[PDB]
């Protein structure tokens, strides 16, 4: 019994990229034109792309022309679909289907299909950060040496810039490399050490700029 | 560049019936037309190709006819296994186009939904999230609309839903919609309502609750 | 001038799959043996896979044999890396590299590299559901026909099964298809309609089983 | 299946120095050896191939020697742009093996970190997630260990670290560790602490606070 199995589905942010593969069992793809098809939420099927034998011809649905690429590997029997600049309406179940029949001809129907892999494109291509204060500890040393900062959490994508007091405060500042959380959103911290004697006289505000979402936040960091 | 128009979108019938699904092409495609069966969450299955040739193993109750621009899929003696979606397809050497698809279901009388709304549980609220659920129970036919209103402001982009398959015993459908908000947003508002539109109602039904009560 | 760019990086759960591709600019890959390399968090590089010209030979690092496949597409100048059964230690920056020199010899170094794409494998391959009661309405219809249920939230992967009262209650039960939340976790609800004059008389407990994470949860649903 | 061993793993030097990275192969590989430079976040750059051949464009201060099992990369007159990681590589027709890498940094005196702890802000706490931040300020060398303890129980799998690059003025490093817990989890415990180990500290330094003050 002929079988096809897709790999690579998942969640993608709008604008993102995702690549699918297709593997087979109990036949060789070399003699077959291979195809990608998707079922959209409304229930209808949409032809996405086709690649002929020998890769002589590659054809694409108008909706994906220029954004998707199909490739084949006759030696190990794989088919690939590259999806770039993904759009919400690309959300669908993607199937890899073989063009074929009992005796091959120049134009056969899709006689074998994979079970399908789910591809979901979220509408948000960007997300603005939440900003939380890193308050200086009340138990600082009398005379100087206090640390404070800002926590920049749950944004996407990189990068964000951080300045302190609109650039007036630069000495002692450290803005750490962002880290990617299991949620798929980035987070980082920016801290600065200042004289303990200055809390209460100098106001400290971190300026966070997330250009990809054109979002800006100013956060006043005060004791306690 | 060939648009395939399939008709109807939904076909309600009974076991034993002979039904006809029509497929029309915006221009002549000779007999380069195939029919597929697909069940929910399953892969398409090829039934008929070259407009009228049955695949080996496909029962004889399936037949196809037509050429040029008008094609017909016939199922003579509908069985339970046949309730499913059917897809027509123009296939060319290196491309294809599909019709919108036709869902074949068991016919019964119209039935209005029973509507229920469930506030978030206190336990869930404690963890920072608020899921509100609206239940549309045992309605027919399948087309129904759910509208969430929060303090009479229409919601969008923050709800999901899923629908059951036609019930084995009364052939009805049911639908569940979940509105999800953060604890912060949930407590900014008081009245949560889900408004249901369905051919069985004389007008839309609303179920609501006030937060806290 | 010579450039490569990788696509497909993302966050994947242990045991999952992810497919990467590599494109080039200002040269053709046809004459080049193409390679995949990764930089692990410790900072060292690991050779991952190689595919020779004409696809004659494909070689893999022992750590990935059986799990990874490399393919090449000379006609469109793409290289692919399929990653399956992924493990935490596959977490790394993946680079696509060509063997080349000013004059090609039988053994040239990696003379051109892509910028890299970040692949992160989170350690948990499953996650059990949180179960919450859907408590019926206090102002239900007097005489019968009340509705209650369970919300099965934030699990992965599919499926869960739900029974009511260890199976004694089957009439009026509806367990809905799961939805995939923007978080990449699933959620579903199961409801039952029962006589409004059984609230406080008959106890109702939904039994959730999540075989993939060996999690079982019984939850009593009471009025209020 | 040749094992490649670099030495040292970290090489501390000053601007203008002449330094030598060694690469040893577990069996003879003739001169099939290449050296690569890599800066954080950037692609590896080919410097030398065939053990001693300089790639066009690579400054003449880079020089490679060796054969059989022992190889050296020498940088004569180290410049600031040369502070980076260097990788040796055995390359064969259809496979390769890399050493573990050598990080070249600016030498300076040992410097203990300054350690600071930050409870979660109330605003974040309310939303259902608790991030606790431990700051290690201006230390050298780069190796430091950070352990979170919640009511004396060692934590695993719920924290992430980020380290800065060497500071342009004092050549130190800084590090941030974030422990993330749900509101519900966070409120089940009282004492939160971060224990820092470093070559410059006489013994570990523990910073702690009690939730709620």
């Amino acid at each position: 019994e002929v079988q096809l199995v897709e790999s690579g589905g998942g969640l993608v942010k709008a604008g993102g990229s995702l690549i699918l593969s297709c593997g087979v069992s109990n036949f060789r793809i070399s003699a077959h034109t291979m195809n990608w098809v998707r079922r959209v939420p409304g229930g209808g099927l949409e032809w996405v792309a086709s690649i002929s034998t020998s890769s002589t011809y590659r054809d694409y649905a108008d909706a994906v022309k220029g954004r998707f690429t199909v490739s084949r590997d006759d030696l190990e029997d794989f088919v690939y679909l590259q999806m770039h600049k993904m759009r919400v309406e690309d959300t669908a179940i993607y199937y890899c289907a073989r063009k074929g029949s009992d005796r091959l001809s120049d134009n056969d129907p899709f006689d074998a299909w994979g079970p399908g892999t789910v591809v979901t494109v979220s509408p948000a291509s960007t997300k603005g950060p939440s900003v939380f204060p890193l308050a200086p500890s009340s138990k600082s040393t009398s005379g100087g040496t206090a640390a404070l900062g800002c926590l920049v959490k749950d944004y996407f994508p990189e990068p964000v810039t951080v300045s302190w007091n609109s650039g007036a405060l630069t000495s002692g500042v450290h803005t750490f490399p962002a880290v990617l959380q299991s949620s798929g959103l980035y987070s980082l911290s920016s801290v600065v050490t200042v004289p303990s004697s200055s809390l209460g006289t100098q106001t400290y505000i971190c300026n966070v700029n997330h250009k990809p979402s054109n979002t800006k936040v100013d956060k006043k960091v005060e004791p306690k | 560049d060939v648009v395939m128009t399939q008709s109807p979108s939904t076909l309600s019938a009974s076991v034993g019936d002979t039904i006809t699904i029509t497929c029309r092409a915006s221009q002549s495609i000779e007999t380069w037309l195939a029919w597929y069966q697909q069940k929910p969450g399953k892969a398409p299955k090829l039934l008929i190709y070259k407009a009228s040739t049955l695949k080996t193993g496909v029962p004889s109750r399936f037949s196809g006819s037509g050429s040029g621009t008008e094609f017909t899929l016939t199922i003579s003696g509908l069985q339970f296994d046949d309730f499913a979606t059917y897809h027509c397809q123009h296939y060319a050497g290196y491309s294809a186009t599909f019709g919108q698809g036709t869902r074949v279901e068991i016919k019964r009388t119209v039935a209005a939904p029973s509507v229920f709304i469930f506030p978030p549980s206190d336990e869930q609220l404690k963890s920072g999230t608020a899921s509100v659920v609206c239940l549309l129970n045992n309605f027919y036919p399948r087309e129904a609309k759910v509208q969430w209103k929060v303090d009479n402001a229409l919601q969008s982009g923050n709800s999901q839903e899923s629908v059951t398959e036609q019930d084995s015993k009364d052939s009805t459908y049911s639908l569940s919609s979940t509105l999800t908000l953060s604890k912060a947003d949930y407590e900014k508002h008081k009245v949560y309502a889900c408004e249901v539109t369905h051919q069985g109602l004389s007008s839309p039904v609303t179920k609501s609750f006030n937060r806290g009560e």
